[PDB]
C-alpha cells in the first residue's frame, strides 16, 4: 500500500 | 419509496440504460447460484491467483463468495454474470494454477476427492459466462509486452506483460514488481499502450524494478534478452468516452458495506470514469469508478433483480 518511492537500497 | 417519485421531487434524471454496458444493465437473467455450491475464482486482492470458493449468500443477481479454509472476513460479492469465476475443473483444462484450501498442498488436491470429503456440489457449468470457450482478445498472447499505467501510481506508465488470457480479457503484469499491481483488461482499455507509446508521447517510461541504468532502458534490447515480442499496434482499440453527465442518477454498490446498493448521483466525470455520490450522505464518501465497473447499474436494477435498494438518507 506504500506508493512507489525513490530510495537508495 | 419509488424512483419515479424521487426523480419527481429531485427534478432529476436517471442515466439512461443505453449508457451502460449490457452486463451492467441486464435484469432478466435468473441467478442459478445456490448456497454451498463450490467453484473457482480470482482473488480480488491478488488478481492473478485462483482459489476454491463457496457460495455463502445469495441476494438477487449477486452472490457472496467465501474462500474455503480461510477466514470469513475475506468474503466478497460478485454478480452472477461475473467473468472472474469459473466452474470446478477449469484451472486444469486451461493452464491455471489453483491455490488449494488453507492447509492443503497443491498436488494433494483434486476436485473429485474434495467433493467426496465435503459432500458438496460444484456449481453447474451453464452458470458461468467465462469458461475459456469464447474468442480471445485478438493480438494479445501470453508473454507479449506493452506499456501500461500503474493504476496504484497512475502518474507512471510502465514496462508490462500479458500474463494470462481468458475469453475476451487478459491480465497485465508489471515486470519485476509483485502481482498486487496486476489488472484485467480488454484491447480497448484506456490504461494500456503499445511498446513505444511513451517515447512518441515524450513521456517518461518506468522500466522494470531495479533495471540496470533505468534512463537508458531500450525496448528492443529488453525484448531480445527476455525472448519476448511486443503486442502488435493493430490489436489496441480505441474505447469511446462514456456519455454519463453530472447529476444523472443510478444505482451503486456501497464500497464501505458491499452487501448494500444505494441510490447514487454522478458527481463529476472524466472520459472513462465517473465520480459517484450517495444521495443523502456526506461527500466524504464520494468515489471515482471506471464507467465499465460491474458495480454500477441503471435505476430499476435492484427492483428487477430482487436486491434491496437503499433509499437516500432522509432528515
Amino acid at each position: 500500500r506504500h506508493r512507489k518511492v525513490l530510495r537508495d537500497n | 419509496w419509488s424512483w419515479e417519485s424521487y426523480l419527481e421531487e429531485q427534478k432529476a434524471i436517471t442515466a439512461p440504460v443505453s449508457l451502460f454496458q449490457d452486463s451492467q444493465a441486464v435484469t432478466h437473467n435468473k441467478n442459478g447460484f445456490k448456497l454451498g455450491m463450490k467453484l473457482e475464482g480470482i482473488d480480488p486482492q491478488h488478481p492473478s491467483m485462483y482459489f476454491i470458493l463457496t457460495v455463502a449468500e445469495v441476494c438477487g443477481y449477486r452472490l457472496r463468495l467465501h474462500f474455503d479454509g480461510y477466514s470469513e472476513c475475506h468474503d466478497f460479492w460478485v454478480n452472477a454474470n461475473s467473468p472472474d469465476i469459473h466452474p470446478a475443473g477449469w484451472f486444469e483444462k486451461t493452464g491455471h494454477k489453483l491455490q488449494p484450501p488453507k492447509g492443503y498442498k497443491e498436488e494433494e488436491f483434486s476436485w473429485s476427492q474434495y467433493l467426496r470429503s465435503t459432500r458438496a456440489q460444484a456449481a453447474p457449468k451453464h452458470l458461468f459466462v467465462s469458461q475459456s470457450h469464447s474468442p480471445p482478445p485478438l493480438g494479445f498472447q501470453v508473454g507479449m509486452k506493452l506499456e501500461a499505467v500503474d493504476r496504484m501510481n497512475p502518474s507512471l506508465v510502465c514496462v508490462a506483460s500479458v500474463t494470462d488470457v481468458v475469453d475476451s480479457r487478459f491480465l497485465v503484469h508489471f515486470d519485476n514488481w509483485d502481482d498486487t499491481y496486476d489488472y484485467w483488461c480488454d484491447p480497448s482499455s484506456p490504461y494500456i499502450h503499445p511498446v513505444g507509446w511513451c517515447q512518441k508521447q515524450g513521456k517518461p517510461l518506468t522500466p522494470p524494478q531495479d533495471y540496470p541504468d533505468p534512463d537508458n532502458f531500450c525496448w528492443e534490447k529488453y525484448l531480445e534478452e527476455t525472448g519476448a515480442s511486443a503486442v502488435p499496434t493493430w490489436a489496441f482499440k480505441v474505447r469511446p468516452p462514456h456519455s454519463f453527465l453530472v447529476n444523472m442518477k443510478l444505482e451503486a454498490v456501497d464500497r464501505r458495506n458491499p452487501a448494500l446498493i444505494r441510490v447514487a448521483s454522478v458527481e463529476d466525470v472524466e472520459d472513462h470514469r465517473i465520480k459517484i455520490h450517495f444521495d443523502g450522505w456526506s461527500h466524504g464518501y464520494d468515489f471515482w469508478i471506471d464507467a465499465d465497473h460491474p458495480d454500477i447499474h441503471p435505476a430499476g436494477w435492484c427492483s428487477k433483480t430482487g436486491h434491496p435498494l437503499q433509499p437516500p438518507l432522509g432528515p
